[PDB]
């Protein structure tokens, strides 16, 4: 038959499996194109499977392949398109365990597309059987692709002027109780803690729009209370004002809202995911809104060294999606936070460009194609007996947010809020002055002698001096 | 042309003795069966006609295949399906419907495209057997 | 002295300080859950020297309303009502330090028919907490009365096969290869040899949108005219699932709106579009008479191992919530994970109108659906028809088969590729319902030898792929036997 | 033929009329759901009319009956979704007057929507025939339907927020005479009376937009009214605009 | 005229029999949007009462089956069919599928019999 | 569709698009704005995009002084019309053949090596 007369009989074309390491996806002589997306995986093969043929598969899987040929890729100029793993190094310390580095063509993807980018790479290799365990640690954005794409709407810079704050980390307070509080109360908490120093508050992340509590009822009493505590200080003030919901027209509706009430600022979750998230912040930038990101189920998928998605790619990922802030960790709070892995995060989103800094876990040099700078977030069990470790550990460029640690203050939440803003002020001008206050002969002795003349500050070192959250962490350096 | 509506189409035209079998297995689930037929094989002619009421209370297969034959002995040159109902809460639907007569000859569908917007086309499946004759003398 | 100092609170609850969870209210051991109640089932694996039962009050206690230390805001709520509370916690079978660890969250914390809501309290930060190791949520118990405010499916299993006209049999479909390159117009030639060889349903790649390659436009065009091609060569309903990710959600808008305009039965969406997105074109899909299929990329950068995450059933119960049609949720014979208890049991939760506890798979609640409409659940990848007999027994009735290399890496052409599968798939429903002991290897295979002696196709094909296997230990297993 | 053939002859579903209470719309052992819509009617039969029979007759035409068995009852779930009265109590005091129970599925129902509650509830059964007499005294909606509706716009505790009016009762009056006023004095008697000290008037319930007044003009003065009276107070005032 | 008068203490029954509306007050009411003569012109039907049905049962049908109601009653004879009161939007049955299956079942008994055919929709 | 305001360019864009046109012409005097603008249309209104270069030859003629109309080839590429005027060498309108052949290749190829003898100075 016809059928039959035509059938390829080519060794990479005819019809059947073969490996994917011989079906173009491995080149261990590739020469990177400066147009290229390379991704670093770290792959656990299962027993038995070769580590090169691993990685082919994840190039093959993410690219054009499939688990048997198919000759309609000599309809396509394929291999331009094929993906190539041209890398594999053991991962130190670990005999089972490899980095592979991987290259993919300029013109596989999607211009302006974090979920079409996000197609191709996460979209099915974490579940293929032949590898026990896939994790994604770092990618290298090529500048072509960074340009079709918007940053964030406000950026580092552009947010300070907004604000008028220069010189400082800014300070911040998630509203507490979680969950239960009235639209009124929540205004109540907001004014206090500004008219006491704090820059910002915040809705958490769970508060959307409740029985307890309808949206509206929270906006309007938050710009009661901002507006309140500006006119009491001279200070610009603002909360982020939750506008995460269920569908995007009500997104809309909740970010229209808040411009037309004069809000310098809105606040997403992760949880609503990338399409949400690149709507949101072209609209933040077209209605001039600060948009600040709550990574919200992050550490499903970010918290172990063997399989996920390590957080500074989401750091890059988000960066390029273009939102103004993101939560970036701690060190020493309640939330995990290896200090290098940490400081990574930390450069990858402020920095104009990146160098290969594998102890951070910096495995690309990467420039960011002048994509403005995102506002690192420091929350989550923190208080101001640590102020001398945040401003090592995290620098200038940072919202530190004290919820507890400004909403339990013993003496009401104007002290809490004026405790943490000495607290910041007294280690800054120390910094300045020269002081080595990281040193903990230096750094608590600076607080002490601001707390000498700050009521509410000896109170809150009084209170919390010792608490600490020392554990083992999970997401660690491989290199020294 | 095969009209490869129903669920085994690709295979041969299925014996009465194949049919029987597929039926008890409907019957033995507690599945209603009925019997229907159409001269219009379009994919989108939803209401084929009824050949009387579903057997809701049979419990024999002898019976329905008394039925489907008498249905041949009836109906004019066409299609015949057999249907299977669930009624159980979260169906409530057909949950199989294959064909049981066919003509001998089906000459088919041609595509009718009408120029759209833009490039867009307008699509109309028609039957040659429907555009030539009325119902009832199509095959 | 000072009125801040005279007013300060005092008690042992709301004086100022740190105080364990499980001391804050977020512990109760003798809680009567509600059956208004949203109940979780989290994998708990404390940090050396954490209490187990502290750790699941931590749990609670950060996805409800605490936070690390004492505020006296508590004391204007009704903060009895919104505390969760953790009261159960059960050493893991065969494991050291490991607890299942239940949790009952009061309705009222929760936003109707928003799964954003659900979800910033549920997985928020929890999953972040140092004092835990590693943290997986397994299952969920979500009421009658939450699930009342959701959507489901927009078209569901039953409208579905009623839209296509097909009941007796698994759908069929298979991905376009290779996954990126392909022109618009060699797109819908693939399209139209699948669907004409006897496919239901093709499908875009999940990452192929819109590219220098080919534009999305392009595409939909191209795939009608070969979708309604078939559809004339067949007397039967076809389609292709056009995907409408992109971007943003004016995109994909514009997308969706393209494809009902030219006539679409179906689009597609990937999961990395995120929840927002994916209920608003669940609301779409339903008020513009399309079917949703739902791509789960990127779940198992969460859903893969047994210590943290997500599990995949989970997944399940909240993208039913949400209202698709179709999602992909495992072949246990291809080339994915999939053990088959915990797939039976992701199955059974997109389909039944009810879940009974079933541990082996992984049911740890009994559950009403509220009626909400059945999620059509998609078997693919690295399947082919050598392996029907086992489709069969493990996934049932009401699934869609899809063979994307398994019909175009066919020798003998795409149209070829997909005779094979129907008439495999055909053959093989067909003696199940005479009563073939078919999952024996000594039977299903027969089964299929014995269609291919007159269906060439068919034949070429288990001649082709007869011995692949993808037989690899699983990550995703089981605690329980039976 | 084939249709005699294949005639229902089932006690159930033969053709012909059947009482209602032995069509399933009766069952004294039912067990009530939490997700069920609960009824409770006041029920006067007919003279002769059995009041058991009658109960039936308003679950089963409230839910899924008609006057003579269907088919096509084969062709659903028939069983879930016929309502079923449960439960028929004597008045007390009364001759011939019965409290009856009523249980309906959750799912006979559209969400959040009142015109498809009432059109099963109150749709036809108060003008059957075999009932001289029937109320609808009572209802038990379950939470899960109750979830479905917004429920107040703003409820009692916001509104007093808004307001900052708490301690009493609040206070209002309805502008008077009923009609005939002009925009310019209704709001100088809304301007009277919130300056003398209510909280709210209102317009009557026949002031909508008529010849002697056009509903603008009302508007537009009585805001006037409100902010003067606000301004001489330090309090909110308002007026309910029909 | 309905407002309050019938909640009045002083008045123990009150029923409002009849009412004289004048044609000043009618002529600013649209009245019947088509109106029985018009009606029967769209319809192509003179001569005898208009012949219709409520499909049955009231609740529980699918969209499909509803149509199939729906094509069976107006092939036989019936100028129209309708949906029961109760049958908006439900689990059972969401309301497009009803409308497009519902036409289906229109144009095919208009098809099968020349006649101007109908289903009041809900 | 060539018109005075951006408002009447789109009315006879959308009448072609709405009778069924495969194609529609702009005059290159409209302007770049315009230009980009009907271009972006044209992709999402599956239309073909011919682009004349009327008043090219003002600015492109002499070899002293203007924009060589293999700039104009580069921009309007970019820019995304589907056609443009290119020259004939032999036709009444100037064109030398090594510069025809330089506009040929820029408006076509994928990359451009440097080729001076055509024009071509960068790749
Ligand atoms: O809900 C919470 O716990 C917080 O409001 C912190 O409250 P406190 O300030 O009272 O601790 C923040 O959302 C977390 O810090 C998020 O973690 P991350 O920044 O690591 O995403
Ligand atoms: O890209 C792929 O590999 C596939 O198109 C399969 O192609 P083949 O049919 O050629 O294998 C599907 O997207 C995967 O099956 C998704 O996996 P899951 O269904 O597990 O999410
Ligand atoms: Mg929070
Ligand atoms: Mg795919
Ligand atoms: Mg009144
Ligand atoms: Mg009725």
């Amino acid at each position: 038959s016809v059928s039959e007369r035509t059938r390829i009989k080519s060794d990479r074309y005819e019809s059947g499996v073969i490996p994917y390491a011989k079906m173009g996806y491995w080149d261990a002589a590739y020469s990177v194109k400066d147009t290229d997306i390379l991704a670093l995986f770290r792959i656990t093969p299962q027993p038995g499977v070769d580590p090169v043929e691993a990685a082919a598969a994840v190039a093959g899987e993410s690219s054009t392949a499939t688990w048997t040929v198919v000759w309609t890729d000599l309809l396509t100029a394929c291999e331009r398109y094929r993906a190539k793993a041209y890398r594999v190094d053991p991962v130190p310390n670990s005999t089972d365990v490899y980095f592979a580095f991987i290259a993919y063509e300029c013109d596989l993807f999607e211009e302006a597309s974090l979920s079409n980018l996000t197609a191709s790479i996460i979209g099915n290799v974490f579940g293929f059987k032949a590898i026990s365990a896939l994790r994604l640690e770092d990618m290298r954005i090529p500048h072509s692709y960074l340009k079709t794409f918007q940053g964030p709407a406000t950026g580092i810079i552009v947010e300070r002027e907004r604000l008028n704050k220069y010189g400082t980390p800014l300070l911040g307070a998630t509203v507490k109780p979680k969950l239960g509080l009235s639209g009124k109360n929540y205004g109540r908490v907001v004014y206090e803690g500004l008219k006491g120093g704090l820059d910002f508050l915040k809705d958490d992340e769970n508060i959307n729009s409740q029985p307890f509590m309808r949206w509206r009822e929270r906006f309007l009493n938050c710009l009661e209370g901002i507006n309140r505590a500006a006119a009491a200080t001279g200070e610009v003030k603002g909360s982020y004002l939750n506008i995460t919901a269920a569908t995007m027209e009500e997104v809309y509706k909740r970010a229209e809202y808040a411009k037309a009430i004069g809000s310098v600022v809105v606040m997403i979750d992760l949880v609503m995911g990338y399409t949400a998230i690149q709507s949101i912040a072209y609209w933040a930038r077209e209605n001039d809104m600060l948009l600040h990101l709550h990574r919200a189920g992050n550490s499903t998928y970010a918290r172990q060294k063997n399989h996920g998605i390590n957080f500074r790619v989401i750091c890059k990922w988000m960066r390029m999606s273009g939102v103004d802030h993101i939560h970036a960790g701690t060190v020493v709070g309640k939330l995990e936070g290896d200090p290098l892995m940490i400081k990574g995060f930390y450069d990858i989103l402020r920095l104009t460009e990146l160098e290969v800094n594998l102890p951070f876990g910096i495995f690309f040099e990467m420039d960011w194609a002048s994509l403005r700078r995102c506002m690192p977030v420091a929350s989550g069990g923190i208080h101001c007996g640590q102020m001398h470790q945040l401003i090592h550990y995290l620098g200038d460029d940072v919202v530190l947010q004290f919820g507890g640690g400004t909403i339990g203050h013993p003496d009401g939440i104007q002290a809490g809020a004026t405790a943490n803003r000495v607290a910041l002020e007294a280690m800054v001008l120390a910094r300045n002055e020269g002081a080595d206050y990281f040193n903990n002969q230096v750094g608590p002795q600076i607080l002490r002698d601001a707390a000498k003349t700050c009521g509410p500050l000896q109170t809150a070192l009084d209170l919390w001096k010792d608490i600490s959250f020392n554990y083992t962490s999970t997401d660690t350096a491989d290199f020294a | 042309m095969r009209l490869t509506q129903g669920c085994f189409s690709f295979l041969p035209d299925l014996t009465d003795q194949q049919i029987e079998k597929q039926v008890a297995c409907a019957m033995s689930r507690g599945l209603a069966m009925n019997v229907e037929w159409t001269d219009d094989p379009h994919p989108r002619n939803n209401y084929w006609e009824l050949w009387g009421l579903p057997l809701f209370d049979i419990k024999d297969p002898a019976t329905v295949m008394f039925e489907l034959n008498e249905a041949r002995k009836s109906c004019a040159a066409g299609y015949i399906r057999m249907n299977a109902f669930d009624a159980s809460y979260g169906t409530e639907s057909c949950v199989m419907s294959f064909i049981t007569n066919r003509p001998a000859n089906e000459p088919g569908f041609y595509l009718d495209r009408t120029e759209g917007v833009g490039r867009q086309i307008v699509y109309s499946i028609k039957s040659y057997s429907v555009q030539a004759n009325p119902e009832g003398s199509r095959y």
